[PDB]
């Protein structure tokens, strides 16, 4: 109905807009590789979604510069934990933050 | 007493003293030089009078000379007027005290009408005195788990009538909404409608209320503003108990030793603070009287405050070299020299951390693709109708602008122009949201 | 979105209201109606915008409202805007809250190219909630024991050197020879070369010994600020089991918020209190931007301290007329209206005794005898070159100006005219004193 | 040597007293002090170990194997965050001891008031994963008495178990400050 | 893990750096610069391993180099290590800490046989940050008002036995001779 | 039984000390009193040589919430008894 807004739970960020293609996870990557990152994979159940560190899968991809080989490993985190979060996060060696964290599957 | 001995052409500025840049405009008719070095004269030590007691210090060592004259350009009768003083003028981790010393009677004198302050290299061995931002940027996302995007805030509207109940009320439906802060009002300290007592327990209510329906850690400034410092911290102490994640502060109001009293205060409890720059346009507005906000900004960053207003974005104070010349300044650690941007010192900080620039005054929500082109993503934006606005109100108001935002960051990374492709992002993403689609449709455009 | 809802011509200010008086010049074409009601909406409310949360509050109340437009005289683009304030907007006995409501958002405003605040009627309800002086004027002749003459005073120079032998060794010569007070240096806080801690301590033995040699009471304003409010308290309570009768305090730079907290301090420890107006030239000086010293003067009566710079008096900072305008502020109970000296609005203080009126800027000699008639004898001289100019060394200075001083006042009740007979009445005075005739001599004439 | 020439459970006393000067004597080419023999009298006053072996066995429940124990890696860089991060996965894997390098006190990069923080949370949650008690020493070296306690006693109420020390640089004065003190609180 | 990457012989010191002198000697054969690297890694950063944790901090910053090198004179295999430490090391105004950092662990290494530090640079931020002197030299003349001569100060004797009325009796013999 | 009490013996030995005793004392206390369904309590000896130490003892054992404690009069001085039978009232103990 309009106009009701009912209280939705998002995660952190991209969580309004729904879930992103194939092609979006490219282009994201591919950003976050240009910027010269560590990609960082983490997986949690739902329940334990606002602790504040997450489970590694598996460790995090210093110097890796091929684009073929983690959009092969984020799966393998899902398959694996059918019933978890696959969190994708961008490691900052030099200013030690973080400039990427966005949830890629919401978990079935 | 003729001067000259201010104004010394040869020497080299040693590595541990604090310049600064005057652009002076002078009497009609007077040598350039001599202005300078009155100008050096009164801001550190305002001699040679006729006393016995002025030989007993020799004085060679801390006057304070103009090593240095340029002339602003596209401009005649001014300058610009580079000066030299000795550390030993200022004590350590105090900016009271350097303030005084350098603007405090300069501008009195008669022989100049008008004179502006615009950059100081402050050197390293005053720096590392100071006691710098409690937490930082990177230390603020870290606790408060938010990576890669800029933040959101809100001006609680009106800001004068709501009692406690009511003022939880209007907090609580604008952070369930996507929103992460709600800004208290520099006009709310302790009004006869509404205590300090009763709003600091009801908005802690409103944000733990909507905190676990959402998932997310949210925060609400609270104006712990006071007319005495042992008010203010019992305050700040009414705060921590109630488990309150940040805290605000009027800090040109309210005096550097009260901000730099409450910096020290907030990193021995862990909690962030916000500054809001209230009598800013007295001083900063006119380009040939005052202070420049640069200056203000680096005092800031110096004496504490983990998020300072920046403005005013209606549309945007302007110009964008002059904004940047000083944000840089804001969050960097090395910022290099540029006259375009008006940075006249190499300012090195060491290991000193940034402060985020916040961005405010009436952002509507086609702001947002030119918003985040100039600010980045170590930016807070905060909107004074844009939540509450809303036909449905300021609930469904939020997921507005938490969703435009979202679809423009998510843009900036694919590489796309945001800045230029504003209506393709914006309504492909409107596609996905109804509360946007009617957004998009009332400010427009 | 049209204003002219807050220009009301019809509304009756009420005793309780704040009102004020804007000097204010728009954009070419504009109404003075609609740019009247814009300056009172942008310092009051920032209201109507569009939205749904401003329907919960009875928005009448709280609105200010103009009552009255008066044109300036000599000009014709520019205009007075009278506003009222109503009492509710207000915390009761807070001065950085008053100020922070009026020049906190309006001179950010892009529709006025020219703002002044000239003048405030601060109800008796307000004023009796505000801390006020801690002794005044009364209780500090009482305390002191000097009546009938304007009390003196000296700057310690050089500013920059002295150790804590010499500091207090320069004195007590001055102490020693007539004068009655010495001023420390709005730079001098805490210097790497002179520790505070020395510093208070070797000043405390100067003006112990001067004061039984003479037989006369002295004081020395020792410097209280510093960087943290509970630096600023330690040093207070130093000064005070060191037995020193009076301190000093810096309000701009140090903040509303410290200045009144140590001004509550200053009651219960019987300590009086000495203001300085550091940089008070970028506000004050220029007659289109920022604020009147006037508003200062107001507002630091109603917070605190017993004296206060006013200045220059190089020769004299001109004009007379608005001078005593706002002197008659710092120092009467009741005050008329008075455009002539400003006077602008009835302002009326109840039972606050007042604030000495101290004058600086290198008075001399022949200055004397017309600094008496027009600030009278609730004033105090201070020259920072011309007591440790004289030839004759740092105590010989004081006794030729007491002597001159006590010579003027005693031909002033005589019924002569002390301003056009300063030659018959200072080279009179020299016949019984050869320090005189060599300081009348040195500075001639 | 009499007992009377040293004071009651100082140890600083004693050192003072025989190594102060002997050794800056002229007619010793050679000098090494090898063993003492501390009278029962002298012991008897002395704070000894707050807990001790078998009170620190009996309450963190571990028997019949020697403990084991880690050092955080790199010593110089890692974050508030980072230093969580890496405490955590240790502890997981099995050990119940992770150690603070000594050249962490309080750094730029990063502060004690995070360090503190962000260690409480990798103890507490790799605790309840494994259900065994761990620790995490965290260094209270400090330039004023003042600080250590202050360092101290926020490790308390932050709920850690274990601190750390160092007692040569730091002072048989601090370190004996602190041992009273850890006894008065329940600290390892 | 062979070093070298600390021996940089063409860093510039900063205005910000804490420099180290040390005269060391380690096993006989290592190249001159080999040892020095060696002294140099331990007491910065004591690294690299191959561990996974040492990749998330970008520790080309944090290292502390060795930048010259100089022959001690009268000795062969003796020599002078300048080594650097950036000042974000240390904390602020801690005396102890500087200690712990430098010969808290290098020491105990078995390359070295013989290792002696000799001077220490402080810079000027590290310095303006310590408490430092109380009083001084001039403060304490200015109150005890003894200008022109050096102070004369005696220690009492015998040491140990004199009870509590006998100390002050033989103090104040002293004191008022002169 | 509902109460177990500590022998006037017992005041701080070196085999085991005041602050051990009374903190594992406590886990027994109410591990104990949750499964008999009973509220229990275990007497405390707080019996010390200085005024002082037996307040601090006194405020140790309330802070872990024992109910009730002990003191030995005649030994200890009807002035040291009187002392702890105030502080009692105004905490609220056995
Ligand atoms: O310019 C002058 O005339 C003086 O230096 C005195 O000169 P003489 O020593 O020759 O008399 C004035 O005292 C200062 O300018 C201001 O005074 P103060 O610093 O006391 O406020
Ligand atoms: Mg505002
Ligand atoms: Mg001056």
């Amino acid at each position: 109905t309009v106009g009701d807004y009912q209280t939705v739970a998002t995660l952190e960020t991209f969580g309004f807009l729904p879930p992103m293609t194939q092609d979006e996870i490219y282009d994201q990557i591919a950003y976050i590789i240009a910027q010269g990152w560590s990609p960082l994979i983490e997986h949690v159940h739902p329940s334990r979604s606002m602790a504040t560190y997450w489970s590694y899968w598996k460790l995090p991809f210093f110097g890796e510069k091929d684009l073929g080989v983690i959009v092969s490993e984020l799966e393998a985190c899902h398959r694996a934990y059918p019933d978890h979060h696959v969190r994708l996060v961008g490691y900052d060696a030099y200013t030690q933050s973080q400039g990427a964290c966005f949830v890629v599957f919401e978990g079935r | 007493e003729y001067r000259d001995t201010y104004w010394t052409p040869d020497y080299v500025p040693l590595d541990t003293d604090l310049l600064a840049c005057f652009k002076c405009t002078g009497q009609e008719g007077v040598p350039k030089e001599e202005v300078a070095a009155a100008v050096a004269a009164e801001s550190s030590t305002g001699t040679w009078s006729t006393v016995w007691s002025e030989l007993l210090v020799d004085l060679d060592f801390y006057k304070g000379r103009c090593y240095r004259i340029e002339d602003v350009p596209g401009d005649k009768e001014a300058f610009y007027a580079f000066i030299a003083y000795p550390l030993d003028l200022f004590e350590e981790g105090s900016v009271t005290n350097v303030l005084t010393s350098l603007v405090g009677n300069v501008f009195g004198f008669k022989a100049l009408r008008h004179l502006r302050l615009e950059d100081i290299r402050f050197p390293m061995a005053f720096i590392k005195t100071c006691p710098g931002p409690p937490n930082g940027i990177c230390v603020e996302r870290d606790r408060m788990n938010k990576y890669g995007r800029p933040l959101l805030g809100c001006t609680i509207k009106p800001k004068l009538g709501l009692s406690g109940k009511n003022y939880g009320r209007v907090v609580y439906e604008c952070l369930r909404g996507g929103l992460d802060f709600t800004k208290d009002d520099e006009n709310i300290n302790s009004q006869p409608f509404q205590r300090w007592q009763n709003r600091f327990e009801f908005v802690a209510e409103a944000v733990a209320l909507a905190q676990q329906e959402t998932g997310e850690k949210k925060g609400h400034y609270l104006n712990c503003t006071a007319a005495t410092p042992e008010e203010m911290y019992e305050r700040a102490e009414f705060a921590k108990e109630l488990g309150q994640p940040i805290i605000m502060h009027d800090y040109i109001t309210g005096g550097f030793t009260a901000n730099t009293g409450l910096s020290k205060w907030c990193r021995k409890n862990g909690m962030l603070l916000h500054i809001h720059r209230a009598m800013h346009a007295v001083i900063d507005r006119h380009p040939k009287h005052g202070i420049h906000f640069r200056v203000l900004a680096k005092c800031l960053r110096l004496s504490g405050g983990d998020q300072l207003h920046t403005g005013t974005v209606v549309g945007k104070l302007e110009d964008r070299q002059t904004t940047l010349g000083f944000i840089d300044q804001l969050r960097e650690s090395f910022i290099p020299e540029d006259r375009s941007r008006g940075n006249f010192f190499d300012q090195d900080w060491g290991s000193m951390p940034g402060v985020f620039a916040v961005a405010s005054g009436g952002i509507h929500v086609w702001h947002m693709p030119a918003l985040v082109a100039i600010f980045g993503d170590d930016s807070v934006l905060q909107f004074g109708g844009g939540t509450h606005g809303h036909p449905w109100g300021s609930a469904a108001g939020a997921a507005a602008n938490r969703v435009a935002l979202e679809a423009c960051v998510k843009a900036r990374n694919a590489g796309r122009e945001i800045e230029k492709e504003s209506r393709d992002i914006l309504m492909e993403a409107a596609k996905h949201s109804p509360e946007l689609a009617i957004a998009l449709e009332t400010w427009k455009e």
